[PDB]
DNA sequence: TCCGCGTCAGACTCGTAGGATTATAGCATACGTG
DNA sequence: ACGTATGCTATAATGTGTGCAGTCTGACGCGG
């Protein structure tokens, strides 16, 4: 038998109500006034309107079944507020509907990092001014050339460019073989292998083994502040809030333990050795 | 002779003259792309013909239409020399002229309303070099030929669909070149069946009614009629002799007055002259007999006026009682015959279950839209659309060719489109070959293998930018304003180019040109593969098509493919090889006319090969008159046998067409086995050219012809003295005879000096020519990179000695002396381009400063203010090339590096570290550096330091032109004015800007005055534009991707050594890995003391059967011993008339040489520039199948006063003693392959962690660990060392926690195993998880 | 992810996911409307297509091509056969303490013995200096012995040759056919950027040196030391376990 | 092939004699290619069971 | 239960190489947070 | 106020199709 989704409701709008000029009054001036059935039908009438518009709005976005779906909130809206009373066809002030929900709904869920209508609008703007410019440069033009076109900023067009750029998938393969794809290459920014870990580990571990090796009242001063035993890392001037109390003096036993523990480098062997790390 | 020839001689051990001289070897790729480009006027072909055949497009109303007029293509934006740097496409503008016609609706056909017409771009098309390629992108690439199944019909049967049956089943395939396919297909019940694109199965006849069909003329078309006559009482019936043929006699036969044969008895051949001669027409029969036969036409009872019996019924006693009483006493049947005439469409219109035409449509309709109700028009539409209108199908010319002579037509050229008969005609050959008569043709056949170059696959891939742009005019044709719309507005100039670069880019046979080696190019140029699109699959190759099939003689390389799955699909071309002006192959072939082997050659197709027998080159001529002996070797019909002068039609050319460029080199290919001459054919590609190139002592004589068609050399246009020798250009002054007189006649050649190659290897033009020496038309001016004096240079010949050295030649392995390494003979250049790209981040802008936090002096010494290196400044890994630095955000110091920071101070300015370093291990010479900048950003100082010089040197170069111009320009001028008033000094009195200003008499001399005088004016005037050109394409700013703001690409130049890992082989797949460069104290020598530069295992040859490298070392040895007495004569500074004797006896010494060479031709001075090239040994020539053999070899090495043998007595070099018995010493031309272990070695501790499986990556590339499989894992399991496994699961890939903590174990010395569990697991639960399926690691 | 191109990169899980959610969603917003049947019908045969489509794309009809002309990678496909975890992310890892070069051959060395580059080793053996370097007091800390190896300076090779005695390395050839395919040396550092392999057990590799890389692996712990010295030690294995004779023959 | 390669490798093989040896040559390595599948999988096919 | 033909499952293991898309109007009040 | 989002336009128009079609041996699973 059929077993396409696609052909199926295709067969069922085959099966639908063509309505006439006097028609399409009759049932419309009974759907505003809310008739149910009448709603029902010149939505289920329109659904074959609905595909030959989505036959040219097609290979841009999402599948030609996702079109006539979204082609469909379109031809409701309209349903819901059309005029019967006015002269002119129905037909005719569906399209405006059924062209711009489609559009709408490709802007969105055509690209992955969502983008809204704002950045989008512009864009095309700057897009179809490439198009005169090319055909006449003969030159696919730059971000200066569609600038200058139409005199507007320099970074707007280049952001809007940048904007425009596509994504390719982790899991593509790589040369005319797939042999490995991009994730079989591409590293893991966070975690920095043992060597990188232990290094952190080690030379923190250093510096712990170095504040018992300074003064009391300079280790609780200088770890204090730069929060390293402490909970909060404190400034000169906040270091008053312990018990130290002062300004002067914590600036004076701060640079102590920091002069101490300079020679501390530079006998263990770092000083300069650790000064271009 | 030639001059470029007489510095340098190879001896020819040729016999056969070369009636045919070796073509240009890339002749498709250019004459491909030529095709494309071409605007022929009518014979539309390429873009004409793409036009033509979409255009003109007309609306869907067919109210307005857009008709196509004429197309352009403009000079190229960039030329080659700037494409290549920059890094965009080497294109040409497109400009089409289009033409918008709009008709009146009510009116008939007012075409005369608006006729709107302008030019209109779309697309920019990569053009083709003079070498054959493509710039991508800033990359020579290539497109390769591709090999399909050539359209047209095509007889088949799978020998055994169901073995259950064991029926061999035939079937017939229409192959168009667009559209739908064809087939017909038999059954287990031999009913034909049509299945159209391979769809459902539909019986045969449905597609018959389809084309308006009865039952009646379907039986009249396919079967004969047997007419049945009832006189009075007595049932008759019409014999053609000719038809109880093989068959038993069911019934008494009797005639006139005769019984012929008796009941179930056999009738003869004998039975049937008996029956013929004497005339038999009628035979009485019985009514049992028509019982089982079927009636032909339908039969109404002339009386009632109904059907007794239709058309195609079985006959019975009582039907046929039943129609003898209707009125009828002529009855037509059919001609059943289970043996010869088949009774197919009979059986199979039984099985179809449809009626008339109309009902014939519908079956065909729902088969291929199963689901919508079916209209008259819907029905119709569809089955004419398929094979039966201009727009969906197209056979084509190769198409309708194959087409008919496959049907055996009367027509070469015919339609497009299948016509009723072309179907019928189909279906009528596959039932002559189910019948007996006629054979199926074979895939594997050349016959049916076409080849498709580039210019053809452009064309195809610029109609479907046609195409989509035709969908876009007709939608805004219809429902847009008519008058206000303009054609370029509904064009699109994107799609078109979109699809065009789609083929030069992402496409199979579009790939980056294999540059590593003059041959490499050319061959890869020469290659033809069946892969990509519209062709097959290493998953859906089989054997039969890999297997070499004897059409491929002549035509296609038995010994040229990768042994890699890709093994027998790609091809090299062969040597002699074209294609045919339809598709297939063609092969040159001497013509024997009455026995006379006539020089006239004729390419003969892939058929008529089979037709005619062909003679090989192996046979004798009879300097002009026949073949010496009676009987000749020769083959045809695919197979080989001995035949007679007379019966001899066609000769092999030359003894090198069976084989490709590839082998075409490999000298002594005679003495090597095929499997180890495609490795060393494969291995002569992968040939690094090196530091110094040496010719080879021992080659074929191919060897000028490739390096010259290569396009890598650059050679003479016209002929004359080298006015002016440089290294980087040569100018040259043309002689009076070839000379043009209106230009002045001195041509530029400015040598591509040293840059990059796509495999990252040298590329330079050294002049091979010295300064004022006169050169003919044709002779190579400057040599390339892997030639020497036109010839080619792959690789270098040395002195070799076959025997063991304590194993360091153990599995092949090189033992090469200290002494090579010495010379820097083998040592390769490497130039490696790096690069530095300023983005831009969400954090800001990069930029390029000397300027980057926690550094050392010591990396900023090497730069300069701007932030790059300057030229010529050695770097080595650590070092920086470009100082970059990048935004640094909200960067969370953390509390130990603010401290740090705070300490030792230095504040890094808010701004990250990302400068271009030298790549840990890499080491050369900056040679040059390029600055890109988006045409905005003020720039750096050196990028302005740069621009400086291309300026000034442009200036100079351009100011170069026009003087050396105006020159010659005033050259002819001097000499134009003395015929006629003779005036010598007086005239060069006053400045040469005031000779324009005097005349001559009315004469053709005094129009050439103005020629040159209006033509100097147009050389000033040009040269302002010129320099216009230059100034502004240094002073503009380049286009960069989006977020770039500028890059800095650097230039390395790299010399690596060879060393232990390196591979190197000769050119008969004799491999090998250096394992220890020997010192020259340890190295063999001969009495005399002179060493061994390589020692290779005797072993890896008789297993390998490739003695080619042994007679390679031979006459290496001879060749050597030739250079080393004339080398002797040099030295002692002998005499002319003594060089001239002797080396007169070496070119004359082979039985009958193909080249005599006389020395008393040849003047003094030039044969001492001979003999100073050959003192290093004589150049020699072995052709491939036609080279020399033992007993001139031999013969050569007692003019060497060399050994007979080859065998030469050595002595150890660590000892002094002999060894105990002699072993074959001689110079054998081995080669560096590409495979150096510098770009191999690789090593790993911990590093980069991969995204989701959170093991290592993958590659020295990425510095990832080497991979240890599940075949590497069952390995540990077979020993039974289970840490070891789970060390390599765990700690050593995931394990996050026990990667970092055994880390921390083994600094402190316990090696201690901390297992947890790997991530990629872990990934495993949830992935399965997110598949909606419990799965929980349930506990003890 | 971003690339460092400023370009970004999804997996295609991403983008059928974007098709299901989608698809629901509209069918919340059409069963609010109330719309006929003949809409919720579509809607409902959409919604069914893109969840079979996510757990297995290639299945119940055609597999839902992407942006290249391809299909869409699903679920399911990241657990099926080869290209799945199972084969590709799990019985088989690129692992650590690893290194492969070309081979070339050791007609010095003895049985239990294998050439092994300095630069390779080094790298290989890195935070085994790490380790000694804080026992003999050269280094306070481990980013100190990071630059003291990173110098390349004189006193390091001989730390880093101490600690490679009598310490045994896994050298494998691919293909890996039966356990021999791996056997366990002791290394001897060389100068030169080739590994060097003893001829008699080039049989069980059927290792030729004509171009031939055979991986490196360190054993880290010193079971692993045990195991490799005991078990996969080239003098411990000798005759083929297929059948009781000697593969260790001369040729 | 009916027809077998009478010449060696040292007295030299004519143009045919090296086409004849072609077609054992190309299908004997074809067969190192593509037949090694079946073995290897057939290794991994016992592993798994044993 | 048996035969025919539809779908669905495999096809050895490690190393290297490099790139690019089309387009979704146009303008005026409605919804969310400093 | 700034960015995002929602909204409406009135000639008539009312059922899609597009695109690779020498794999192959072996094994079941629904009808017929
Ligand atoms: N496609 C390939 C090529 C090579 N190998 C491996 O490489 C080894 C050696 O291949 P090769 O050197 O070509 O074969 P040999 O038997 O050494 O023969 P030759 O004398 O031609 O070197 C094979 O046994 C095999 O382990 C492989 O597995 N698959
Ligand atoms: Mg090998
Ligand atoms: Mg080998």
């Amino acid at each position: 038998r059929v077993l396409d989704a696609t052909q199926l409701y295709l067969g069922e709008i085959g099966y639908s109500p063509l309505l006439t000029a006097e028609e399409e009054v009759y049932f419309a001036r009974r759907a505003l006034r809310g008739d149910v059935a009448s709603r029902r039908r010149m939505i289920e009438s329109n659904l074959r309107l609905v595909v030959k518009i989505a036959r040219r709005y097609g290979n841009r976005g999402l599948a030609l079944l996702d079109l006539i779906e979204e082609g469909n909130l379109g031809l409701i809206r309209a349903v819901e507020k059309f005029d019967p009373e006015r002269g002119f066809r129905f037909s005719t002030y569906a399209t405006w509907w059924i062209r711009q929900t489609i559009e709408r709904a490709i802007m969105n869920q055509t690209r992955t990092i969502r983008l809204p209508i704002h950045i989008v609008k512009e864009l095309n703007v700057y897009l179809r001014t490439a198009r005169e410019l090319s055909h006449k440069l003969d030159h696919e033009p730059s971000a200066e050339e569609i600038a200058e076109q139409l005199d507007k900023p320099v970074d707007d067009v280049s952001r809007m460019l940048r904007l425009n750029e596509r994504i390719t998938s982790v899991d593509t393969p790589l040369g005319g073989d797939s042999e490995k794809a991009l994730l079989d290459i591409l590293a893991d920014e966070k975690e920095n292998g043992p060597e990188d870990t232990t290094q952190d580990d080690d030379m923190k571990q250093s510096i712990v083994k170095w504040l018992f090796e300074l003064n009391a009242k300079q280790r609780e001063v200088l770890a204090r502040r730069f929060g390293l035993l402490g909970y909060e890392a404190a400034t000169l001037e906040d270091v008053g809030r312990e018990i130290g109390l002062t300004r002067e003096r914590v600036r004076q036993i701060q640079v102590e333990g920091l002069r101490r523990l300079r020679e501390i480098l530079q006998t263990q062997g770092l000083n300069i050795e650790a000064l271009f790390l | 002779y030639s001059y470029t020839e007489k510095k340098r001689i190879r001896k020819d051990f040729g016999k056969r003259p070369q009636v045919l001289d070796v073509p240009y070897l890339l002749s498709i790729q250019l004459d491909s792309f030529q095709k494309f480009i071409e605007q022929d006027p009518e014979g539309q072909y390429g873009l004409e013909a793409a036009f033509r055949s979409v255009f003109p497009i007309q609306s869907y109303s067919g109210n307005s239409e857009l008709q196509y007029v004429s197309y352009r293509l403009g000079e190229p934006v960039f030329d080659v020399q700037e494409c290549q740097i920059r890094g965009v496409t080497y294109s040409a503008p497109l400009r089409v002229k289009l033409r918008l016609v709009i008709y009146e609706r009510e009116a008939p056909e007012g075409t005369v309303k608006d006729i709107k017409e302008q030019e209109v771009y779309m697309g920019e098309i990569p053009l083709m070099t003079d070498n054959g390629t493509f710039v991508i992108n800033g990359t020579e690439r290539v497109i390769v030929s591709q090999l399909h199944r050539s359209p047209g019909v095509f007889f088949d049967s799978d020998k055994g669909k169901t073995h259950s049956s064991g029926k061999v089943l035939y079937n017939a395939r229409i192959i168009p070149y667009r559209g739908s396919w064809l087939d017909f297909e038999f059954d287990p019940k031999d009913n034909l069946f049509v299945r159209i694109d391979r769809r459902r199965k539909l019986p045969a006849t449905i597609i018959l009614r389809a084309l308006n069909y009865t039952t009646e003329q379907i039986l009249d078309l396919f079967f004969e009629k047997v007419i049945f006559e009832i006189r009075d009482n007595k049932l008759q019936m019409e014999l053609v002799p000719e038809r109880l043929r093989g068959e038993t006699a069911s019934f008494d036969i009797e005639a006139n007055g005769k019984v012929y044969v008796e009941k179930g008895r056999r009738i003869t051949a004998r039975h049937i002259r008996q029956l013929e001669k004497d005339d038999v027409k009628l035979i009485e029969v019985p009514v049992e007999y028509i019982a089982g036969k079927v009636v032909a036409k339908d039969y109404i009872d002339e009386s009632t006026g109904e059907l007794i019996c239709a058309a195609n019924m079985e006959l019975s006693l009582d039907l046929l009682a039943k129609l003898s009483q209707s009125g009828h006493k002529r009855i037509e049947t059919l001609f059943t015959n289970d043996l010869d005439h088949g009774p197919y469409i009979s059986e199979t219109l039984r099985v179809d279950p449809t009626n008339d035409r109309l009902s014939a449509l519908v079956e065909i309709y729902r088969m291929m839209r199963p689901g919508e109700p079916p209209t008259r028009e819907a029905a119709e539409s569809l089955f004419e659309n398929l094979f039966f209108s201009e727009d969906r199908y197209d056979l084509s010319a190769v198409g309708r060719m194959k087409f008919n002579r496959s049907l055996l037509r009367e027509e070469i050229e015919g339609s497009g489109i299948l016509s009723k008969d072309d179907i019928i005609d189909v279906m009528k050959k596959l039932i002559d070959i189910r019948n007996g008569k006629g054979e199926v043709d074979d895939i594997d056949h050349l016959g049916n293998r076409r080849i498709r170059s580039v210019g053809e696959m452009a064309e195809n891939q610029f109609r479907v930018g046609l195409v989509r742009v035709e969908r876009a005019v007709k939608e805004r044709l219809s429902l847009g304003d008519l008058d206000t719309l303009m054609p370029q507005d509904m064009i699109n100039a994107k799609p078109i180019s979109a699809a065009v670069k789609e083929f030069f880019g992402s496409s199979q046979l579009s790939q980056f040109m294999d540059q590593n080696n003059p041959l490499s190019e050319i061959t890869h140029k020469r290659r033809i593969s069946a892969l990509g699109p519209g062709g097959l699959t290493r998953e859906r190759a089989g054997f039969e098509v890999r297997d070499v099939h004897p059409t491929h003689y002549g035509r296609v390389c038995p010994i040229e493919t990768p042994e890699g799955p890709n093994i027998g699909l790609i091809n090299s071309l062969s040597v002699y090889a074209q294609t045919n002006e339809y598709g297939f192959l063609e092969t040159p072939y001497r013509k024997v006319t009455d026995g006379v082997v006539t020089d006239e050659i004729h390419y003969l197709s892939a058929i008529e090969e089979g037709n005619y027998v062909i003679a090989q080159a192996n046979s004798n001529l009879d300097e002009e008159g026949h073949f010496v002996e009676d009987l000749v070797t020769c083959r045809s019909k695919g197979e080989s046998s001995l035949f007679s002068r007379d019966q001899v039609d066609y000769m092999d050319v030359s003894t090198q067409q069976v084989v490709s460029v590839g082998a075409s080199l490999i000298p002594f290919l005679e003495h090597d086995d095929a499997n180890r001459a495609l490795m060393g054919a494969n291995m002569q590609r992968q040939a690094v050219p090196t530091l110094r190139a040496d010719k080879p002592l021992v080659g074929t004589g191919m060897e000028r012809a490739v390096a010259v068609d290569s396009g890598v050399t650059a050679v003479a246009k016209r002929g004359g003295v080298v006015q002016y020798v440089d290294a980087s250009r040569i100018v040259i002054k043309v002689n009076e005879d070839e000379m043009y007189p209106g230009e002045a006649g001195i041509d530029i050649y400015n040598l591509t000096k040293y840059t990059r190659s796509n495999q990252n290897t040298c590329i330079n033009q050294m002049p091979c020519v010295s300064l004022g020496e006169p050169v003919e038309r044709g002779d190579v001016l400057a040599d390339g990179p892997s030639t020497d004096l036109g010839e080619l240079a792959l690789g270098q010949n040395m002195r070799v000695a076959f025997m063991p050295w304590n194993g360091y030649n153990f599995e092949d392995s090189i033992l090469v002396s200290e002494r090579v390494v010495q010379e820097d003979r083998f040592t390769t250049i490497h130039i490696q381009e790096l690069a530095c790209v300023s983005r831009d981040t969400k954090l800001g802008p990069e930029e390029i400063t000397a300027d980057i936090p926690n550094v050392g002096e010591a990396a900023l010494s090497k730069l300069d203010e701007s932030g790059i290196v300057y030229i010529g400044a050695e770097v080595t890994g650590g070092d920086i090339l470009v100082g970059k630095v990048t935004p640094k955000g909200e960067t969370q110091l953390t509390p130990e590096e603010k401290l740090l920071r705070a300490i030792f101070g230095e504040k890094a300015s808010d701004v990250k570290d990302s400068s271009l370093r030298v790549p840990n291990g890499v080491s050369g010479t900056v040679i040059d550096v390029q600055v890109f900048t988006r045409d905005g950003v003020e720039k750096d100082k050196r990028a302005l330091e740069i621009e400086e010089m291309q300026l000034k040197q442009a200036k100079k170069d351009l100011s170069e032109e026009l003087q050396i111009l105006e020159a010659g320009l005033f050259s002819r001028i001097r000499a134009v004015l003395v015929a006629g008033g003779v005036e010598a000094e007086k005239l060069d009195k006053l400045p040469r800007d005031r000779w324009l200003e005097l005349g001559l008499t009315d004469e053709e001399k005094q129009n050439q005055l103005e020629q040159l005088a209006e033509q100097y004016d147009e050389l000033k005037h040009e040269f302002e534009k010129k320099l216009e050109a230059k100034r502004r394409k240094i002073t503009q700013g380049d286009d960069l991707a989006p977020g770039v703001l500028k890059i800095v690409k650097v230039y390395l130049a790299v010399k690596r050594r060879i060393q232990p890992g390196d591979k190197m082989a000769g050119r008969h797949g004799n491999k090998g890995v250096i394992s220890k460069i020997n010192p020259i104290e340890d190295m063999p020598y001969d009495e005399n003391g002179t060493p061994v530069d390589i020692v290779l295992n005797p072993l890896g040859v008789p297993s390998r059967m490739n003695i080619g490298q042994i007679l390679e070392t031979h006459l290496g040895m001879a060749a050597k011993g030739i250079g080393d007495k004339i080398n002797a004569m040099l030295k002692q500074q002998q005499e002319v008339a003594k060089l001239r004797e002797f080396i007169q006896r070496a070119y004359d010494l082979g039985a009958d040489v193909r080249q005599k060479v006389d020395l008393s031709t040849f003047s003094d001075e030039e044969v001492m520039r001979l003999a100073e090239n050959l003192r290093k040994g004589m150049p020699i020539a072995t052709p491939v199948f036609d080279g020399a053999k033992e007993a001139e070899i031999k013969e050569l090495l007692k003019l060497g006063d060399l050994p007979t043998s080859g065998q030469i007595r050595l002595y150890d070099g660590r000892t002094g003693e002999q060894f105990e018995r002699p072993v074959t010493v001689g110079y054998m031309y081995m080669l560096k392959l590409n495979h150096l272990v510098d770009d191999k070695m690789h090593a790993r501790s911990t590093g980069s962690y991969s995204l989701v499986t959170q093991q290592p990556l993958g590659g020295k590339a990425q510095f990832g660990g080497q991979r240890f499989g599940e075949m590497e894992v069952w390995a540990l399991e077979a020993y039974g060392a289970a840490y070891t496994l789970q060390e390599m699961l765990t700690v050593k890939s995931d394990d996050v926690n026990g990667r970092t903590k055994m880390y921390k174990n083994i600094v402190d010395g316990n090696h201690q195993m901390e297992p947890g569990m790997p991530e990629s697991f872990n990934v495993l639960l949830k992935e399965i998880r997110s598949l909606g399926i419990n799965i929980e690691l349930e506990d003890e | 992810v971003p690339l460092d191109g400023g370009r970004f990169a999804t997996s295609d899980l991403n983008d059928l996911y974007r098709r299901v959610i989608n698809r629901n969603n509209r069918l919340k917003r059409l069963l609010d409307l109330a719309a006929p049947d003949i809409i919720v019908r579509n809607e409902k045969r959409m919604l069914q297509e893109a969840v079979d489509a996510l757990l297995d794309n290639g299945r119940r009809g055609r597999a839902i091509t992407g942006s290249n002309k391809r299909p869409l990678k699903s679920l399911a496909d990241m657990i099926k056969g080869k290209q799945g975890r199972f084969r590709q992310n799990l019985l088989g890892k690129r692992v650590d303490y690893s290194g492969r070069s070309v081979i070339t051959v050791g007609p010095y060395l003895r049985l239990h013995q294998c050439g092994l580059p300095k630069k390779m080793a080094l790298e290989l053996f890195k935070p085994f200096i790490y380790g000694k370097l804080e026992l003999r007091g050269l280094a306070t800390t481990i980013k100190a012995a990071k630059k003291m190896v990173e110098r390349e300076e004189a006193v390091v090779w001989d730390i880093l040759d101490e600690v490679i005695r009598e310490h045994p390395v896994l050298l494998n050839r691919a293909p890996t056919l039966h356990r021999l395919g791996i056997q366990a040396f002791e290394p001897v550092l060389i100068e030169g950027k080739a590994i060097q392999l003893h001829p008699l057990v080039c049989a069980a590799y059927n290792a030729d040196f004509d171009g031939d890389q055979m991986a490196v692996h360190v054993p880290l712990t010193l079971e692993a030391q045990l195991e490799a010295r005991a078990l996969m030690m080239s003098t411990n294995n000798i005759l083929s376990p297929a059948n009781g004779e000697p593969i260790i023959v001369p040729s | 092939i009916e027809t077998p390669i009478t010449a060696n490798f040292r007295e030299g093989l004519n143009v045919l004699q090296y086409f004849i040896s072609t077609h054992g040559a190309r299908k004997g390595l074809a067969d190192t290619a593509l037949k090694t599948a079946n073995s290897g999988y057939l290794t991994r096919r016992l592993v798994d069971v044993a």
